[PDB]
């Protein structure tokens, strides 16, 4: 193909759409660059090829060079008016950089222009849900549907993406179906390389008894990821496990790079090595034994190198919410909760059970300030208007008179001079004030006093003080929060808490801009459903140690069963929050279930609607009770499994010593859920 | 955040 062309170019160097289409081919085998000159050629010869324009535009993207691309596609654009595709592609350029609203009007214009159009109607269909516009739902719903079993009938990567597959009411086998078809994206692009099977290790014998472990991610620094799993590739057993880190991205300059980069026993920046047969051979040459997936089908991702196979056994792990569908993945690390043995159908992979949730988080490590807190009586007494909490918080109640210990132990501070100058600073806005020679700082304030602290990345090293009245919530009413990107909202989500926030009058529900322009469509449904503006209070989206230590102001948190919070339930619970869900049938929507099993709160999962309401409802009205399961969270976040990463990490290691034990005894993969 | 930024878990492309 390229070798012919090339050839009539040699011929004929004045052909327009030959130079396009070799552009194109070029493109497709990853020769960007090399594309770039064709495209260019092909728009010289003739000023109005609009095509050349769009399709130049989608190369230069891939290059990362988002200006250049949207300026191709405006030039398309100009030439053609009437050009649907150019129109979807300037919309994804808008939707990729946070501007729904353009976006939405861009794919409005290419459906407009060409109504049968599925990536424009499908990545409409996903703008709509993350701004919560539920115009024509249902009909929407079916639409998507529809047009991935004729996609898929008609053999076509389907236009809806794996990962927002689980948004959808698609049945298990397509959603299974739909993400088969991105595993085979995969070894096509591999496929290419001709590269034979590896030879795999059939021992621990050259690697002195170790089991060579290696995680796969494009998350090691700032990311939900590393706020979940920093802390285990230091906690395995060097004696059993020799542990590689290989990095998807380069170094983002923060502490959770370093803590990555410092305890694993090797750290490989495969950033650096953009050929995946290549950073495969790296791999291959480091003799892994279980090569560990962490990205699935998020951004990020280049399972390529899992394609591949450099090891013998490729598992996926915590950072992909679904089921590769890919063949090249030989299990996935779950639960019993989680995925029940009933529908191991649903995954392409081979169960592999954790004993309790396949879930963790890194909170005890990052936010060891929120394991103990006081608060300060400003009148019955409260766990949740005014808090403090800090490493030196008590030797801070220590220099105080008249603290009073609640049991059931929470310390008390009553009303006197300190406890007004504390009101004070935060009634004034002010960052900061001192007491009895301690630093006590406004939670709003963070990012001015430690930004490493605020992100996160450091242990705050001040006492900080957390109120209801910095996010104008009510002193005397019940708040139910929910702190997820708003697109894991649906309409029947939405009605539920209509429901509760209804039979509960003393009642607000806490909702974050996340994104701002969803605001005002869950209000106005709020409107519609009867209940008045003030019933629902938002927040903007806050610094990660913030946005931990505020759920300490909420009295229960709502969870969204379309799409179950997942590190955003790790860390309500962190706070102590008792979280309402509703297991579905998806890993995403069963994942929050999944933790309350480890954490021991068997009587906030809801099997149905009505149960949930009725659960949400008891917890808002029956105020014995809600003190009672508030006092269970907050202990067993200490005394369960769900945040002990030690735990954890040994739990992780006799998994991985069963897979390869199986391995080694010459069987292929199979469920491990025993 | 905003004056910041809140990484999260999302799609990649296709
Ligand atoms: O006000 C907020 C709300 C959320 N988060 C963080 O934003 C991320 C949300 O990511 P995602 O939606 O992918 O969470 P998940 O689906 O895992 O619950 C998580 O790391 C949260 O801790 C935050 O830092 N501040
Ligand atoms: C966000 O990322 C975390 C960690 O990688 C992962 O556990 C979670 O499932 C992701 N959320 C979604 C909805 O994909």
């Amino acid at each position: 193909a390229v070798r012919l062309y090339r050839k009539a170019l040699e011929v004929f160097p004045e052909f327009a759409a030959a130079h396009s289409n070799l552009a194109s081919v070029l493109q497709q085998q990853g020769k960007l660059q090399e594309a770039l000159m064709h495209y260019k050629e092909a728009i010289r010869i003739s000023p109005t090829f609009a095509d050349a324009y769009s399709n130049m535009g989608n190369t230069l993207k891939e290059m990362q060079d988002v200006q250049g691309a949207l300026q191709c596609y405006t030039r398309a654009i100009q030439i053609n008016p009437a050009f649907a595709d150019a129109h979807s592609n300037l919309a994804s350029i808008h939707k990729d950089s946070g501007n729904i609203p353009e976006a939405i009007a861009s794919y409005r214009t290419a459906l407009k222009l060409k109504p049968d159009f599925p990536d424009a109607y499908c990545n409409l269909a996903h703008c709509l849900q993350i701004v919560c516009d539920w115009t024509d739902y249902d009909e929407r719903m079916k639409k998507l549907v529809s047009i991935v079993a004729d996609q898929l009938e008609k053999n076509r990567l389907p236009s809806v993406h794996p990962h927002h597959s689980m948004l959808y009411p698609l049945s298990h086998g397509f959603r299974k179906a739909i993400a088969e078809r991105h595993g085979n994206l995969c070894l096509d692009k591999i496929n290419v390389l001709h590269k034979p099977p590896y030879e795999h290790p059939k021992d621990l014998k050259l690697s002195d008894g170790r089991l060579r472990v290696g995680y796969v991610s494009s998350d090691f620094g700032n990311h939900p990821t590393s706020h979940l799993m920093q802390s285990i590739p230091g906690m395995h057993n060097p004696d059993k496990f020799e542990v590689f880190c290989y990095a998807l991205s380069p170094d983002d300059g923060t502490n959770f790079r370093v803590k990555v980069m410092a305890e694993a026993n090797h750290f490989i920046d495969l950033s650096q090595i953009p050929c995946n047969g290549k950073a495969a051979d790296r791999i291959h040459q480091d003799g892994i034994h279980i090569l560990v997936n962490m990205n699935g089908y998020t951004k990020g991702a280049r399972n390529e190198l899992f394609a591949l196979r450099p090891a013998p056994i490729q598992a996926m792990w915590l950072g992909y919410p679904g089921t590769s569908g890919a063949l090249f993945m030989d299990y996935i690390i779950t639960d019993q909760e989680t995925s029940p043995a009933e529908v191991a159908e649903q995954y392409s992979e081979k169960l592999a059970y954790m004993p309790h949730t396949f879930f963790i988080g890194d909170h005890a490590n990052m936010f060891p300030h929120l394991k103990k807190k006081a608060v300060i009586d400003f009148k019955h007494i409260y766990d949740n208007r005014i808090v403090l909490n800090g490493i030196d918080l008590k030797a801070f109640l220590d220099s105080l008179p008249d603290v009073k210990i609640v049991k059931m132990n929470m310390p008390v501070i009553p009303m006197n001079t300190i406890a007004e100058a504390v009101i004070e600073m935060i009634n004034r806005g002010q960052i900061q004030i001192t007491i009895n020679g301690f630093s006590i700082s406004n939670g709003l304030a963070t990012t001015q006093i430690n930004n490493k602290a605020a992100t996160g990345e450091e242990v705050p090293r001040t006492i900080i003080v957390t109120t209801r009245s910095q996010y104008g919530l009510p002193e005397d009413a019940i708040v139910y929060c929910n702190f997820n990107q708003l697109y894991k909202i649906d309409p029947s989500t939405l009605q539920m808490w209509a429901n509760i926030l209804k039979r509960v009058p003393n009642s607000v529900l806490w909702l974050l801009r996340f994104p701002a322009v969803g605001e005002p469509n869950i209000q106005q449904y709020a409107q519609n459903m009867g209940l008045p503006q003030n019933r629902i209070i938002f927040s903007p989206v806050a610094p990660k140690e913030e946005h931990v230590r505020r759920g300490q102001l909420a009295d229960v948190c709502l969870d969204t069963p379309l799409c179950n919070g997942h590190t955003t339930g790790m860390d309500v619970l962190w706070a102590g929050t008792p979280m309402v869900t509703m297991p579905g049938e998806t890993l995403a929507s069963r994942v929050a279930a999944s933790q309350l099993t480890c954490l021991g709160c068997l009587e906030l999962i809801a099997k149905n609607r009505q149960e949930y309401e009725d659960i949400a409802v008891k917890l808002g009205t029956d105020l014995e009770y809600l003190k009672k399961v508030r006092g269970k969270v907050w202990k067993q976040r200490i005394s369960s499994p769900l945040f002990n990463t030690k735990q954890y990490t040994m739990e992780l290691e006799r998994l991985y010593l069963q897979m390869w034990e199986h391995y080694a005894a010459g069987n292929k993969p199979d469920h491990m859920i025993k | 955040y905003p004056g910041g930024s809140t990484p999260v878990s999302s799609a990649n492309m296709m």
